[PDB]
RNA sequence: AAAAUUUUAGGAAUAGUUAAUAAUAAUUUAUAAUUUUGAUUAGAUUGUUUUGUUAAUGCUAUUAGAUGGGUGUGGAAAAAUAAAAAAAA
C-alpha cells in the first residue's frame, strides 16, 4: 500500500520520458 | 660522544594464556606504518605545522 | 642595513614567553613588569601567559573611566595592595582571547624576547635602521627605542584595551555582531590582469555595500593594508559581510546573474540574495567547527559494543572529507551562506572593529593618558634631533619639522575609512585634528607624538605603504622581525617588487641569523 | 529571480529507545529539471578522457596518432615527421589460451595485462596504419619524409605484421581478416621510388648492408621487383630481370 | 563507450536541461 | 521489486550508507546497476559514487564516471573536482619483488586528468584547497614515471599563490628530482620546505652551493590510501597510545583461538 | 626433489597463471592448470615420539624455534640485547 502515495506519483511523473515526434 | 646511557628496557611483558611474557618489539625504520601514522589524520582540518 | 618589526595583534598564543624566562637578565625585567602591574591593576600576567582560563578574577573597579583618569602616568598607587578581587572577566574561549589582556601580555612578550635577544646574542636595536610595528607594535617599538619605560607601555597598553571594550560594550550589537574578515581579489578573481584594478573594484563593492545599507545600522569598513593586491581586511556586521563575501565570488557573480554586466547591480542582487537566506534561516557562523569527537556509554541505543569507544568518522576517519563536510567547495545549505571561508574571505579570530568609526570617542579619551605618559621633551628630542620610526598613519618616516609629514598626517586624519559612512548620528569631534595642530605649532614635539600614538586607534593602519617607505626610499634589504608566531614575515615576503628581501624571525630563527 | 540551489530536507526521527537519527535527503533534487551553473570563465568547460587507455574492447587504444590525426594541417612538415616518429616508436613498443568464460566479453579486468595489451596493440596498429599509410608513404605521381626514415618506419610496420597475433578467440568481435599480416605492395613500391630518386642509396657498409637485406627480403614478400630500388639506366637493355639476379648483381 | 553508456538509458521529462516546471506552460 | 524499495530516496540513502561503510565496488557496481534500470542519477549521486572512488584511490572507476557523467550531461560542482583529483593522488603504486602494484597507471595518464581537473576547478569558479594541488604534484611526480617540469611549474604557481606544501608531496618530489639528476632543484625543495616548516623538514636546511650559475625498478616502495590500513592504525592507536613504537601484534588485543576482529592484518 | 596425515555449523569459484621448448619468449607454440573427492581468499592455531582421565577401541593437552629481496660475505644467512656454550699458552 507504500505504492498508492503522493510521493509514488511523484516518483512515476519524474520517470515519465518523453516522446518526441 | 654520549653514548653512557643504558639500554633502554622501553618494551615491556605483558602476560597472555599461559603467561608466556610477550614483548612488544618496537618497529623498523624502513616500512611504511610509520611515515603514514606521523601524518596528521585530517589533513584539511589539523594543522601541518 | 636591516629593519625591526613587532607583530599585529592575531599572533596571540598560549605560552609564549615561557621558554624565555631561563636568563636571569629576562627574568629581571618580567619580575618589574609583574609587580608594575600587580601595583597598578593587580592580574596575573605570568598566569595568563602561562594558561589560558575562560574566567579570571581581577581587581575590583578596575575597568572604569575613574581608574582611567586616576593612574595617569605611572601612579605611586600602593592604596589597592592586597584588596581582595571581587569582579570577574570571562570569555568563551580563552581568557587571553580579550583585547585588554592579549595586548599587555604580548606587548610584555616582545620585551622579553628582546631581552633574550640582546643577552644571548649581545643584539643591537640600533643596528636596525627602521622599526615599525602595528597598533600595538607601534607601542612595543617606542619601549624598544627607550621613549616609553615598560610599565608605562603595559599600562597603556592595558588602557586602550579596556577602551576598545568599553567601545564595544556601548555598541548596541553584542560581541557576536562585529566580525573582521580578510579578502584576497587576486584569488577572488576581480579582474586578474590588473590586481590594480582589482583592488580599486574591492574598494567600490566595499563602497557600494555601505551606501546601499547606510539606511540600517549595518556598516562594514577596511581596517590595514596588508598586502598590495593579496589581503585585505575588513570589519562590519554580519549582514553586510554575507554581501561581501556574495559579491567576493565568481560562481555567485556569474551563475547568480549578470557575469557581463557592470558590477553595481552585483551589490544589489547580494543583498536581496543575503536577505532571502536571512529569512529562510541560513545561519549566520556555519564556519564554527566541522564536529567533536562523539564517544557515549549509554548502551541503551548504540550497543555494548559501541560504549566507551569513538565513533569512527567515516572509513579512513575522515581523511577524505565526504559532502557534509566539503560545504565551503560545493555550495550547500552552509556553504552558501556568505560567511564561509573560501580561501580568499578568510574569517579572523578577532571580533572587534579595531580601526573604525566607532573608536573615535575611543581616540578621544585615549589621548589624556599619551599626552601624559610621554616623556620629558628633553628624551624626546635627543631621539628626534636631525634608527627612524616608522607611523602605521601616511605609511611613511615620522619627521617632527616635515613640511609634507604635517600635510600628510592632516590627510590621514581627516580622511574617512573606505566603507565609512557618517550622517548627523555618528559621533565625531575635531579633537585631535587641533591637540595636532597645537603640536604643529612647535610648542613640543610631546604633544605631537601623544597625538599619532592616539590617533590610529580608529584611522587604518597603511601597512603597504609602511613596507614601501621601508624598503625604497630608506634602502632596508633585509627586513626581520620580532614576533612569536611569525605572520608578519610572511606579509613582508609576499609581496613582490625585481628586488629582493630576506625574512627572519629573531626568537623563532635565532638559529639562521 | 537569481536562481537558488534546491534545499534539502532535514527529517529528525526519535528511535523508541532514544536515539535520534537526523537526515538531510534533497527530495526535490532528485526530481526537477538539474540547475546548471554557467562557469564564470564564459562558456562551461570539461575535461576530455579520450586519451585514457582501458580494458573495454568497443574502441581502440588511444595513441599520441589519434591526437596528431584529430584534424591537424597534414602538409605541415615537422608534423608529419612527428607523426611517422611517434608511429616508428609504437611500432617498436608492439615488437594467449582460449578460455570459455570470456567468449561473451573481453578478458577479465585482472587478466588484462596478459591477454587483452597485445590484442589492443595489434587492432591499435592496424587502425592506425590504415590512416598513416598514405602520410608516411605518399603515393607515386621534394618530398616530406627522407628515404630511410620511410625504409625505418616500413621495416617496423613489416616486423609488426609479422609479428601480428595469429590466435583468433571466439571473442575477437572483428573481422578475422584483421588478424592476418598486412599488404604493404605498395609501400614497398612507393619506398623503392623515393630510394630510386636519390643516389649512393646503398653502401658497402654494415648498417647499409643489413637495410639492403631488409629491402631484398620486404620485396620478396610483397611481391614487388627490387629493379625499382635501383636507376632503370643499370636496368635498362635488359627484357626482364629477377630479384635474385638483381641481388646477386648489386650485392656489396 | 557511447554504446554502452546509453544502454538501457532512455531520455526523461525532467532531466532535459532545457526543461521547465511545469513541464507544460501554456502561452509535509 | 516493492515500491519501498523502489522510492529513489531509498536509493539514495542505500548508496550513501554504502558508501560510508562499505568497499569501492559495492558502490560502483550498485551506482552502474541502478542507472542501468531506472533509478535517474543526479549530482548528488555521482558526488556520492565519487566520494568511495576517491576513498579507495582508484583511477579507472574515476574515469568510467566521469565518462558516465559526461554522456548524462551533469554539470558537476568542485566536489567532484576535488574527489577526482584526490583519487589520483590516493592511487596505489609500488615496487614489490621487481613487480609494479599497478600498470595500468602508464595507460591511464592519471597526472594529465589530475592537471585538466584543477585548471577546470579553477577555471569554473570554484575553491582552490592545498590538498588538490598537492594531490596533483603528487600525481606528477612518484616513482613509477618522471614527470618534473610540470611539477616545477605546478610548484611555482603554488609559491606564488602563497599555498601550503604537504609533507607526502615534497618527499615525492625530492626523490623524483635527485632520481632525475636536479641537485639544484632538490635544493630548492629543500631550502622551501625548511622555511616552510614542514614537520619533515623542519631541521633539513643547507646552504647554497650554486652561487655563481644561472639556471639553464629503482626505487622499492609501496603506497596505498589511508582506508586500506585505517583499521590498523585505529586499533594500534587505541591499544597503545604511550608507546607508538610497538608493533601492534596477534594476543594483544584477541585471546587464543578467538578472532582479532580486523580481517586481513598486514594486508 | 618427494609420498601420506591438514582445522571452521549453515560451502564457490581461484590465478604474472599449466605443459612443451631454452641456459628463448614483458611479444613463442597448445583444445592449458587449480576446485564440490570441498579449491582459492578469510578466521583459528608454530605440523607426525611428550599430557589428563578410564578397565578400555576414546575423549582432552603439549613446545621452542626457517616471515621477501636489494655488491649476495661465507662451507652454510640462521647475521643486530637477552650464558649456564671455556672460545688458537
Amino acid at each position: 500500500a507504500v505504492a498508492n502515495l503522493p510521493f509514488a506519483k511523484m516518483i512515476r511523473v519524474g520517470m515519465l520520458p518523453e516522446l518526441k515526434s | 660522544a654520549p653514548h653512557v646511557l643504558e639500554k633502554p628496557k622501553r618494551v615491556d611483558c605483558l602476560r597472555i594464556h599461559r603467561n608466556r611474557p610477550l614483548l612488544l618489539h618496537p618497529m623498523k625504520d624502513n616500512n611504511k606504518l610509520l611515515e603514514l601514522s606521523k601524518l596528521p589524520a585530517r589533513p584539511e582540518f589539523d594543522s601541518w605545522t | 642595513q636591516r629593519a625591526l618589526v613587532f607583530s599585529g595583534q592575531g599572533a596571540h598564543r598560549r605560552g609564549m614567553a615561557t621558554e624565555y624566562l631561563r636568563i636571569p637578565a629576562v627574568a629581571c625585567l618580567w619580575e618589574r613588569m609583574k609587580g608594575s602591574m600587580e601595583q597598578k591593576y593587580g592580574i596575573s600576567l605570568q598566569d595568563i601567559i602561562t594558561e589560558n582560563p575562560t574566567r579570571l578574577y581581577v581587581y575590583n573597579d578596575a575597568y572604569d573611566v575613574a581608574a582611567i583618569c586616576e593612574r595617569s602616568c605611572q601612579d605611586g598607587g600602593s592604596v589597592v595592595e592586597s584588596t581582595p578581587k571581587q569582579k570577574l572577566i570571562s570569555h568563551p574561549q580563552g581568557v587571553l582571547s580579550l583585547t585588554s589582556l592579549t595586548q599587555p601580555c604580548m606587548l610584555a612578550a616582545h620585551m622579553v624576547s628582546l631581552e633574550y635577544l640582546k643577552e644571548t646574542r649581545g643584539y643591537s636595536v640600533e643596528s636596525s635602521e627602521v622599526i615599525a610595528g602595528h597598533s600595538l607594535g607601534e607601542f612595543s617599538a617606542l619601549c624598544a627605542l627607550g621613549v616609553l619605560s615598560p610599565e608605562v607601555a603595559i599600562d597603556l597598553v592595558y588602557r586602550r584595551g579596556a577602551l576598545m571594550e568599553d567601545a564595544v560594550k556601548h555598541s548596541s550589537q553584542s560581541n557576536e555582531g562585529h566580525l573582521m574578515f580578510a579578502c584576497n581579489p587576486q584569488r577572488a578573481k576581480l579582474c586578474v590582469e590588473d590586481p590594480d584594478l582589482a583592488v580599486d573594484q574591492l574598494h567600490i563593492f566595499v563602497e557600494l555595500i555601505a551606501r546601499n545599507l547606510s539606511t540600517t545600522a549595518s556598516f562594514i569598513e577596511v581596517v590595514n593594508y596588508n598586502i598590495s593586491y593579496e589581503q585585505y581586511v575588513v570589519v562590519g556586521d554580519p549582514i553586510a559581510l554575507s554581501a561581501l563575501g556574495k559579491c567576493l565570488d565568481p560562481q555567485f557573480r556569474a551563475t547568480s546573474c549578470g557575469s557581463s554586466a557592470t558590477l553595481d547591480n552585483i551589490v544589489r542582487t547580494a543583498v536581496s540574495s543575503v536577505l532571502q537566506d536571512k529569512q529562510e534561516g541560513i545561519t549566520m557562523n556555519p564556519n564554527t567547527g566541522p564536529a567533536p569527537d562523539f564517544v557515549t556509554s549509554c548502551a541503551r541505543k548504540y550497543g555494548i559494543r559501541s560504549t566507551f569507544r569513538r565513533f569512527l568518522r567515516g572509513p579512513d576517519d575522515g581523511y577524505t572529507p565526504s559532502l557534509e563536510e566539503l560545504t565551503h567547495l560545493t555550495l550547500q545549505e552552509d556553504g552558501r551562506s556568505g560567511l564561509k571561508k573560501k580561501s580568499w574571505f578568510i574569517p579572523l579570530p578577532l571580533s572587534i572593529p579595531f580601526h573604525s568609526s566607532m573608536l573615535r570617542r575611543a581616540m578621544d579619551l585615549f589621548l589624556p593618558v599619551v599626552r601624559d605618559a610621554l616623556p620629558d621633551e628633553e628624551t624626546m628630542r635627543s631621539f628626534f634631533c636631525i634608527p627612524v620610526w616608522l607611523t602605521n598613519l601616511t605609511g611613511t618616516a615620522f619627521r617632527p619639522f616635515d613640511v609634507d609629514f604635517q600635510r600628510d598626517a592632516l590627510d590621514a586624519m581627516q580622511s574617512m575609512n573606505v566603507g565609512e559612512i557618517r550622517h548627523n548620528g555618528r559621533y565625531h569631534t575635531n579633537l585631535v585634528e587641533l591637540a595636532f595642530k597645537n603640536g604643529m605649532d612647535t610648542s613640543s614635539v610631546r604633544d605631537m607624538c601623544a597625538a599619532v600614538l592616539a590617533a590610529q586607534l580608529a584611522h587604518p593602519v597603511q601597512w603597504i605603504d609602511v613596507m614601501d617607505s621601508a624598503v625604497f626610499q630608506h634602502g632596508v634589504r633585509e627586513a626581520h622581525e620580532i614576533s612569536p608566531v611569525r605572520t608578519v614575515a610572511d606579509m613582508f615576503k609576499r609581496t613582490v617588487f625585481a628586488l629582493d628581501i630576506v625574512t627572519r624571525c629573531l626568537p623563532s630563527e635565532e638559529r639562521f641569523l | 529571480v537569481p536562481r537558488r540551489i534546491p534545499g534539502t530536507t532535514k527529517v529528525t526521527y526519535t528511535n523508541k529507545k532514544g536515539r535520534t537519527f537526523s537526515f538531510s535527503v534533497p527530495v526535490s533534487e532528485l526530481t526537477h529539471p538539474q540547475v546548471t551553473l554557467e562557469s564564470a570563465a564564459g562558456t562551461w568547460r570539461e575535461m576530455d578522457t579520450s586519451f585514457c587507455e582501458l580494458g573495454d574492447i568497443e574502441d581502440d587504444m588511444p595513441s599520441p596518432v589519434d591526437e596528431c590525426l584529430r584534424g591537424g594541417s597534414s602538409l605541415d612538415k615537422r608534423l608529419i615527421q612527428e607523426v611517422r616518429e611517434r608511429f616508428v616508436s609504437f611500432c617498436r613498443e608492439y615488437v594467449s589460451t582460449i578460455l570459455s568464460t570470456e567468449l561473451n566479453a573481453g578478458p577479465d579486468y585482472e587478466h588484462y595485462d596478459r591477454r587483452l595489451r597485445r590484442k589492443r596493440h595489434w587492432l591499435a596498429i592496424r587502425h592506425r596504419f590504415e590512416d598513416v599509410r598514405y602520410v608516411i608513404w605518399p603515393d607515386v605521381v621534394n618530398p616530406s619524409l627522407t628515404a630511410g626514415e620511410m625504409l625505418e618506419a616500413l621495416l617496423w610496420l613489416d616486423a609488426a605484421s609479422t609479428f601480428c597475433v595469429r590466435k583468433v578467440h571466439p571473442s575477437d568481435l572483428g573481422d578475422k581478416s584483421e588478424f592476418l599480416p598486412l599488404d604493404l605492395q605498395r609501400e614497398v613500391e612507393v619506398v623503392a621510388c623515393h630510394a630510386r630518386r636519390d643516389l649512393d642509396f646503398f653502401d658497402p657498409s654494415a648498417t647499409s648492408l643489413e637495410q639492403f637485406t631488409a629491402c631484398a627480403a620486404l620485396c620478396v614478400n610483397h611481391r614487388v621487383p627490387f629493379s625499382l630500388f635501383f636507376p632503370a639506366q643499370d636496368v635498362c637493355g635488359d627484357a626482364s630481370v629477377s630479384t635474385g639476379q638483381c641481388i646477386v648483381a648489386n650485392a656489396p | 563507450s557511447t554504446a554502452r553508456l546509453r544502454l538501457l538509458t532512455y531520455p526523461m521529462a525532467l532531466a532535459q536541461p532545457h526543461a521547465t516546471v511545469p513541464l507544460i506552460q501554456p502561452t509535509t | 521489486t516493492d515500491p519501498v524499495r523502489r522510492d529513489p530516496t531509498e536509493f539514495l540513502r542505500v548508496l550513501r550508507r554504502m558508501s560510508r561503510t562499505t568497499s569501492w565496488q559495492k558502490t560502483m557496481l550498485f551506482a552502474s546497476k541502478g542507472r542501468m534500470v531506472g533509478y535517474r542519477l543526479t549530482r548528488e549521486h555521482y558526488n556520492t559514487v565519487l566520494f568511495s572512488q576517491s576513498l579507495w584511490g582508484r583511477a579507472l572507476e574515476i574515469v568510467r564516471v566521469v565518462r558516465a557523467m559526461q554522456e548524462d550531461k551533469v554539470q558537476p560542482n568542485g566536489a567532484t573536482y576535488y574527489y577526482i583529483v584526490n583519487g589520483m593522488g590516493n592511487a596505489d603504486h609500488g615496487w614489490n619483488y621487481d613487480f609494479r602494484i599497478n600498470r595500468r597507471l602508464e595507460k591511464i595518464q592519471h597526472w594529465r586528468v589530475a592537471l585538466e581537473a584543477l585548471e577546470a576547478c579553477e577555471a569554473n569558479g570554484f575553491d582552490s584547497t592545498d590538498t588538490m594541488h598537492n594531490s596533483a604534484l603528487i600525481t606528477l611526480v612518484i616513482p613509477g614515471f618522471n614527470r618534473w617540469q610540470q611539477a616545477s611549474l605546478l610548484l611555482q604557481r603554488m609559491l606564488r599563490e602563497d599555498r601550503r606544501m604537504h609533507p607526502t608531496m615534497v618527499k615525492f618530489y625530492h626523490d623524483c628530482l635527485v632520481r632525475n639528476n636536479r641537485p639544484r632543484e632538490a635544493s630548492s625543495l629543500m631550502r622551501l620546505a625548511a622555511e616552510r616548516g614542514v614537520h619533515g623538514y623542519e631541521d633539513k636546511w643547507e646552504a647554497d652551493v650554486y652561487k655563481g650559475r644561472p639556471l639553464d625498478t629503482e626505487i622499492n616502495s609501496v603506497f596505498r590510501p589511508r582506508v586500506y590500513r585505517q583499521l590498523w592504525y585505529k586499533w594500534q592507536h587505541i591499544a597503545n597510545r604511550y608507546r607508538p613504537t610497538a608493533a601492534l601484534k596477534r594476543r594483544q588485543l584477541a585471546p587464543r583461538d578467538s578472532p582479532t576482529g580486523i580481517p586481513g592484518f598486514y594486508r
